[PDB]
């Protein structure tokens, strides 16, 4: 009883000191910085081959290859530069809705509906590939997954909880708890020390990989927050939400630096990503169309018009030289 | 493509390509249904013809030159409109509702209406499946249907009964060129592969409709 | 003169927008959409001739024997492509709506390039007499200059057999017998859209049957005349001469109306030009 | 365990033929590509034939065209050569080797043990200059060998293999393009080059590194190898 | 009566942070931006002849 008082009023200290930070907004310190104009970006490449839609997609860290996860049941590892299909992996459940790309290159990790993440060895002696490890343990569906090492991946299912697995040993090293709703995406720091979720609760909060516990939580999202990704410095972050707006947290601030809403826009954002310098924030709609963002001004500097069907995955190489984007059409195009 | 070895890879690619046409033809000729509804509503024993195969459950059963597949997505215990999308394109969704569980009817109900009116179905038909009559008739006599439904003013027989179930039912529809192909099925029903494979059929025709510009 | 302006403008004005919208697809296009879409290139470039027989029909041929060679080859091809496009469309419904469970497809785009480019070449080869026995006559009867062949008049009752046997009885028949049995399998569906879908076959076939017999019929009643079957004099050759334009008045009106009872009417169609306008 | 074992050897007359069988056991044989490389005794590697995946593409060296073909047997995981009109330059001992393409990939990494076979009585030129190198454990080593075309593409990459051979076991690879380790060999060995002039060099000198060192090219058909270069204790 | 116990502690701890003004940290983001602005393809259009597609 009387810690629900107290509850509320801790709330009201973290409002009453996150308001007297604020002096200036982001955007009225940044008002004389010369516009980046119209970035006009065309398609280089068509990566077709697939054949349900695409739902997740990840690039290599040598910025050459790609792999993509479709509701055929197939995962495939593309060549960008050729558009050559260097391997193609048959799962065991076609409910797919995430992938991700080892750092090392090595692994690959694949999950969805089934609750189970599966990691495909793709360097084996036999010259196929090989299911090394199947990670299970979540009670609901699984949305992200992100390498940390060989033998390390984070991971987050719709039980409202994130993980930390030891793929050698299989078990569950640690548990993130503290959303109330599917958490739906993660992106993990530079550094791979910290990292943050956004769930259907309308929030997001900042996890310390090592202590597991909970540093931050973020509010201002009416909605859920469909995707996530981290400033390239690691010293802001940026969400997309069913709102139909996205929005840049400050991690040593503790607040919402900026929004970036458009009237014209009425559909909820599905992916987002930044760009190597961090000034275009790059996000996918539901409306077919990816929309580039100054993120210092918040201003329409480019649309991706392409593909005939939602836009569900988006990637910007560690390089900056391409973004590339897929679609429930079962396309990928990479964009320059 | 110049290189040597460059040629090597090249021909790698196609051989995945035949092999992924060739995945996809096979995967041609199967249809997906979606089950839904609430818990004890038989859901897991429509046809008997199972050969299954937590988290989803598929069933596989092949009838009259055409594969079937089942999706049950009990025990995801999550919030449907996270992963419905996922089953966007499935030919039709087959609902379970027991017609001798008078608490849980509400709750079929609103399964119901939240799932007909969807923005991602709005055009995929739905068969509805009316289980258990044999208990529904011996449970009648003992108790009226008038404290599941406080409203029903119709007489307290069998055939006036069920016909207001499915009339609420079908009720939810509330939209056009959506139909429901409502039906009655015993324990003891051996034919509920046919009743689905007549029901996919009009809804297989009604599409092409659409598509062949028709409609 | 005005009215045959006005037809012209529709025509080229409907088929444009249909071949506009239909090309503006990034992904694959439906059997009916490839065919729908072959139509309207052929009744363009039939239309595209409507001023040519107008001045024809007016006064007398003044463009000389390579123009009529040109003009007649385009429009026997197109014609000839017209017809045989309805055939495959009328088949291709027949085969989607009657035999759907057993060539159901999981969402792949089934390419039927294979049948257009043999009717287009079936189509040229048909009119290759075109571009070498056309010309220009000075005939004795009516003192006019027109555009005719130079065959015998057994090369000349030949062609029209010809003409009759593979431009209308065979596209007719197999309309009739594709569209028939929809029909029957429609009316004992279940549905809300079956109702809408009768009506529109049988619209189209009625508009086909009363909008291409009659110049048919006018061919037949020449062919007759030609084989000692029917008395040849003037009043009778006048009356014929009154049917053939008449005839290809509806032909040219009918041309102009296909955009519409084919391609405007189906909610695919009509969602596909509404989100090019957007664009 | 990766195990490819060749049988059909022996004795036969000149103007014979032979057919040797090459079963493998223990990966994906259908995704390999295949080669057959032969050395005559205490001669030096030579590329015979190669068999794509699939079967889709056949190479065969100008010596043997026409005299011999090479078959694969995907189901039963066999590889044939068929060899009809024998002379007596065709005596050496064939090698079973694997090569698997894509995008980073280790094309020639597992060789056979071979089989001894006994007959009774434009392209690119790789050359190794030194014979043989004296050498005593602990010391850094360099061998190089030229190459008449710069093996230099428009892909950046640089298509030349280094070979190990030790006493009486089928050879090794220990660099697949012009530096990169091939999986297994220790980190020691090194390699480097530019255009047309390419060296490998080896640290810490061990007492298993006796044997004898071919480069190989593999930018365009037929394949050629150097002379050898021997390491003697 | 025990699943808010650890709500309550849980905001103790997010409630003790050090934090910044937003101008600071508005301002090292800006300041990011630019220096690492002349190694961004995609800001700035690279020549053809250095561009991988
Ligand atoms: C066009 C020419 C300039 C050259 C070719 C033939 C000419 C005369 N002719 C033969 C009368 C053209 C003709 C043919 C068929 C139809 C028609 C009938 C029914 C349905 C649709 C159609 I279209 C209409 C007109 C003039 C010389």
């Amino acid at each position: 009883d009387q810690l629900r008082q107290e509850a509320e009023q801790l709330k009201n200290q973290i409002r009453d000191a996150r308001k007297a930070c604020a002096d200036a907004t982001l955007s009225q310190i940044t008002n004389n910085i010369d516009p980046v104009g119209r970035i006009q970006m065309r398609t280089r490449r068509t990566l077709r081959g697939h054949l349900a839609k695409i739902y997740a997609m990840h690039w290599g860290t040598d910025s050459r290859l790609l792999v993509s996860a479709s509701q055929d049941g197939k995962l495939i590892i593309w060549d960008s530069y050729t558009t050559n299909k260097v391997h193609a992996i048959p799962l065991r459940s076609s409910w797919v809705m995430t992938c991700a790309y080892a750092p090392s290159g090595n692994y690959v990790a694949c999950g969805g509906l089934d609750n189970i993440c599966s990691i495909y060895n793709l360097k084996t002696r036999e010259g196929n590939v090989r299911v090394s490890r199947e990670l299970a343990g979540h009670t609901g569906y699984l949305s992200c997954c992100r390498f940390l090492d060989d033998n390390q991946i984070v991971t987050s299912s719709g039980d409202t909880t994130c993980a930390l697995w030891d793929i050698e040993t299989g078990q569950q090293t640690t548990t993130f708890t503290g959303h109330t709703g599917d958490v739906m995406s993660l992106s993990l720091a530079p550094d791979t020390r910290l990292f943050v979720s956004g769930a259907c609760d309308a929030s997001a909060k900042l996890w310390d990989v090592r202590e597991g516990m909970c540093r931050q939580t973020f509010t201002g999202h009416e909605s859920d927050i469909n995707a996530i990704c981290f400033f390239p410095n690691g010293n802001a972050f940026a969400t997309g939400s069913d709102d139909a707006t996205c929005r840049l947290f400050d991690l040593r601030a503790d607040q919402e630096l900026m929004t970036y809403s458009h009237d014209n826009i009425i559909c909820g954002i599905t992916s987002v990503s930044f760009s190597k310098s961090g000034r275009l924030l790059l996000a996918g709609y539901d409306d077919f169309n990816c929309n580039v963002w100054d993120a210092l001004k918040a201003d329409r500097a480019g649309v991706l018009a392409g593909h005939d069907n939602r836009v569900s995955c988006l990637g910007v190489t560690d390089d900056g030289m391409a973004v590339a984007t897929g679609s429930w059409d079962s396309f990928l195009k990479i964009w320059n | 493509t110049l290189s040597a070895e460059e040629r090597a890879a090249l021909e790698r690619s196609k051989a995945i390509e035949k092999n992924l046409k060739e995945d996809g033809i096979s995967a041609a000729k199967d249809v997906k249904l979606l089950l839904l509804g609430a818990d004890n509503s038989g859901k897991s024993t429509i046809v008997k013809q199972m050969k299954i195969i937590t988290g989803i459950v598929e069933t596989h059963f092949t009838f009259k030159n055409l594969h079937f597949r089942l999706f049950d997505v009990g025990g995801q215990r999550s919030e449907r409109k996270k992963w419905i999308h996922c089953f966007e394109d499935v030919t039709a969704i087959i609902f379970c509702v027991d017609l001798s569980d008078y608490n849980r009817m509400h709750e079929s109900l609103m399964l119901f209406d939240s799932i007909c009116n969807n923005k991602f179905f709005i055009d995929t038909s739905i068969i509805l499946f009316l289980n258990k009559k044999d208990l529904f008739g011996e449970k009648i006599k003992k108790s009226p249907l008038t404290i599941c439904f406080p409203e029903y003013t119709g007489p307290n027989t069998y055939e006036d009964a069920a016909a207001y179930i499915q009339a609420q039912f079908e009720s939810k529809n509330r939209s056009p060129n959506k139909e429901i192909y409502c039906h009655m099925t015993c324990a003891t029903d051996t034919n509920n592969a046919q009743v689905i494979f007549d029901a996919v059929t009009d809804i297989i025709i009604a599409n092409n409709l659409r598509g062949c510009g028709l409609y | 003169p005005a009215l045959y302006s006005l037809l012209f403008l529709l025509g080229l004005l409907g088929n444009g927008a249909v071949a506009a919208v239909l090309l503006s697809r990034r992904t694959a296009l439906s059997s009916t959409d490839t065919f729908l879409l072959h139509l309207a290139v052929a009744d363009t470039l039939l239309v595209l001739t409507l001023p040519l027989w107008a001045v024809d029909a007016a006064v007398q041929w003044v463009f000389g024997s390579g123009l009529c060679k040109v003009a007649g080859a385009l429009f026997n091809i197109n014609f000839y492509a017209g017809a045989l496009l309805l055939a495959c469309i009328s088949f291709d419904r027949y085969l989607n709506i009657v035999h759907a469970t057993q060539l159901y497809r999981r969402g792949p785009p089934a390419r039927v390039t294979l049948t257009c480019l043999a009717v287009w070449g079936l189509c040229l080869l048909f009119a290759l007499p075109d571009f070498i026995f056309l010309s220009a006559h000075h005939d004795e009867r009516l003192n006019a200059t027109h555009c005719q062949y130079n065959f015998p008049q057994v090369g000349r009752t030949a062609l029209r057999v010809l003409q009759l046997v593979a431009g209308f009885l065979l596209p007719l028949l197999v309309m009739a017998y594709c569209y028939a049995h929809i029909l029957a399998v429609l009316l004992v569906s279940r549905g809300q859209r079956r109702l809408r879908a009768m009506r529109l076959v049988v619209v189209v076939v009625v508009a086909f049957a009363l909008c291409w017999t009659p110049y048919h019929l006018v061919v037949l009643v020449d062919i007759l005349m030609d084989l000692g079957a029917l008395a040849r004099n003037c009043g009778r050759e006048s009356r014929v001469d009154v049917a053939k334009s008449v005839t290809s008045g509806l032909g040219y009106m009918h041309c102009c109306l296909n955009p519409l009872l084919y391609a405007f009417v189906g909610v695919k169609f009509r969602e596909r030009m509404w989100m090019l306008l957007l664009r | 365990d990766v195990q490819l074992v060749e049988s059909g050897g022996g004795l036969v007359q000149p103007g014979g033929s032979r057919k040797l069988s090459c079963s493998a056991s223990g990966f994906a044989f259908s995704s390999f590509g295949m080669h057959w490389v032969r050395q005559a005794p205490e001669k030096g590697l030579e590329w015979v034939a190669y068999i794509s995946s699939g079967s889709g593409t056949i190479y065969y060296a100008d010596t043997v065209k026409g005299r011999f073909t090479i078959s694969r047997d995907d189901p039963k995981n066999t590889l044939f050569l068929q060899m009809t009109s024998l002379r007596s330059e065709d005596t050496a001992m064939y090698y079973c080797v694997r090569s698997i393409y894509y995008y980073g990939s280790s094309p020639f990494d597992f060789w056979g043990q071979g089989t001894t076979l006994t007959v009774s009585s434009s392209d690119i030129v790789m050359t190794q200059a030194t014979s043989s190198v004296p050498v005593t454990p602990g010391e850094s080593v360099s061998i190089s060998c030229r190459s008449s075309k710069s093996l230099l593409h428009s892909n950046g990459n640089t298509y030349l293999y280094w070979f190990l051979q030790r006493p009486g076991q089928s050879p090794q690879l220990l660099i697949y393009r012009m530096s990169n380790l091939a999986s297994g060999v220790p980190d020691r060995f090194s390699g480097s080059g530019s255009g047309t002039a390419f060296t490998l060099t080896i640290s810490r000198l061990e007492a298993e590194d006796v044997g004898v060192y071919y480069c190989m090219q593999h930018l365009e058909y037929p394949l050629t190898f150097g002379a050898g270069t021997k390491l003697e204790l | 009566i025990a699943q808010a116990r650890k709500l309550v502690e849980q905001l103790k701890m997010e409630a003790n942070i050090d934090r910044i003004k937003v101008s600071k940290a508005a301002a090292d983001l800006m300041a990011y931006c630019e220096a690492h602005a002349k190694e961004d393809p995609l800001l700035t259009p690279v020549p053809a002849s250095e561009n991988p597609f």
